[PDB]
């Protein structure tokens, strides 16, 4: 088994340095092997060290930017990036390559999520979408500007649970915008309570919202 | 030089079913080629070796061929689990690339967008921003495209957009999206449109609202 490191926030233009616990196994006997991916994107070879002899091979396109590093007496490889810019905000995977045998990486860390912000801890602002101008009305909340992730929406405490979207939040200069909408029959909203419950664990906020119809 | 590619990118499939993902090498790779699967949240776990060895504990239902420059991946009556992305990689020597990967999605049938418009909360006036939503939820295939209009011409920036996983109940796709301004551009403009084109209709959908209302 393969063991990395928790997740990670770092500013733009700092370094990072996440860990990848090898065990089971002789670590000087295989190479490992580094991958990147972005959010719901595709997996991006980095490049590999050899224990062994501390020997390298980097992707061209990651040379200078990843740097690799192991430690033969704690069985723990380092990945190092430097000049962070929003595009190495991804999750990182440490990979045992093959035998002689025939090569070929098998077995998968958990992976180490890096987010590059220059923003600090930040509660969201929670803001109702009532129709403005049909037997279904769709009702939301716009989560906006929190760091950083996760926040957790939910619909009358939960007994709300058909009919609803939460969206994957999306990163805009340094801030986190999700939404999630509702649709509940035109016979119960209004008379009856849509509230939307949003949590941030990291900011200690809870907020309600209860939705109302616009004035006019 | 070494170029990946694989496809299709998008892969709709009953369970039962049996599909196939190709890959093709810019050149000569002998049998170095394996299969990746990663499901949804989880690290990517090795199917296939050496273009046509199981790795040990993965089911036979899966089946690598192929050698030199063409391959594929067969998987013979889908299940369940076998549902998410699937990811081809060269493992010889350097680099060990990887094509981009394919979508195996659980099909169903055509659904158009059900689009809702959302002005600006006076709550966010308050704080001095403006952000119109539109969802389009429930919608089948996944393909879509949304066009932001203020009074009579396109808006292209200040437009985020998110998408949903397919469903766990109804195998449908939904998507957001945010357009953002200043209180002051707001205020300048009446109408606001969200024009969903979808293949379930030639005339895309558009739902509006007028700012003075």
């Amino acid at each position: 088994k393969l063991l990395e490191s928790g997740p990670e926030l770092v500013k733009p233009g700092a370094s990072v340095k996440m860990s990848c616990k090898a065990s089971g196994y002789t670590f000087t006997s295989y190479v490992m092997h580094w991958v990147k991916q972005k959010p719901g994107q595709g997996l991006e070879w980095i490049g590999y060290i050899n224990p062994y002899n501390d020997g390298t091979k980097y992707n061209e396109k990651f040379k200078g930017k990843a740097t690799l590093t192991s430690d033969k007496s704690s069985s723990t490889a380092y990945m190092e990036l430097s000049s962070l810019t929003s595009e190495d905000s991804a999750v990182y995977y440490c990979v045992r390559g093959g035998y002689r045998p025939y090569y070929a990486m098998d077995y998968w860390g958990q992976g180490t999520s890096v987010t590059v912000s220059s923003a600090k801890t930040t509660p969201p602002s929670v803001y109702p979408l009532a129709p403005g101008s049909n037997s279904m009305v769709t009702l939301g909340c716009l989560v906006k500007g929190y760091f950083p992730e996760p926040v957790t929406v939910t619909w009358n405490s939960g007994s709300l649970s058909s009919g609803v979207h939460t969206f994957p939040a999306v990163l805009q200069s340094d801030l986190y915008t999700l939404s999630s909408s509702v649709t509940v029959p035109s016979s119960t909203w209004p008379s009856e309570t849509v509230t939307c419950n949003v949590a941030h664990p990291a900011s200690s906020t809870k907020v309600d919202k209860k939705i109302v119809p616009r004035d006019c | 030089e070494l170029q990946m590619t694989q496809s299709p990118a998008s892969l709709s499939a009953s369970v039962g079913e049996t599909v196939t993902i190709t890959c093709r090498a810019s050149e000569n790779i002998y049998s170095y080629l394996a299969w990746y699967q990663q499901k949804q949240g989880k690290s990517p776990q090795l199917l296939v070796y050496n273009a046509k060895t199981l790795a040990e504990g993965v089911p036979s239902r899966f089946s690598g061929s192929g050698s030199g420059t063409q391959f594929s991946l067969k998987i013979n009556s889908l299940q369940p689990e076998d549902f998410g992305s699937y990811y081809c990689q060269h493992h010889y020597g350097t680099p060990l690339t990887f094509g981009a990967g394919t979508k195996l999605e659980l099909k169903r049938a055509d659904a158009a967008p059900t689009v809702s418009i959302f002005p600006p909360s006076s709550e966010q006036l308050t704080s001095g921003g403006a952000s119109v939503v539109c969802f389009l939820n429930n919608f089948y295939p996944k393909d879509i495209n949304v066009k932001w209009k203020i009074d009579g011409s396109e808006r292209q920036n200040g437009v985020l957009n998110s998408w949903t996983d397919q469903d766990s109940k109804d195998s449908t796709y939904s998507m957001s999206s945010t357009l953002t301004l200043t209180k002051d551009e707001y205020e300048r403009h009446n109408s606001y449109t969200c024009e969903a084109t979808h293949k379930t209709s030639t005339s895309p959908i558009v739902k509006s609202f007028n700012r003075n209302e």
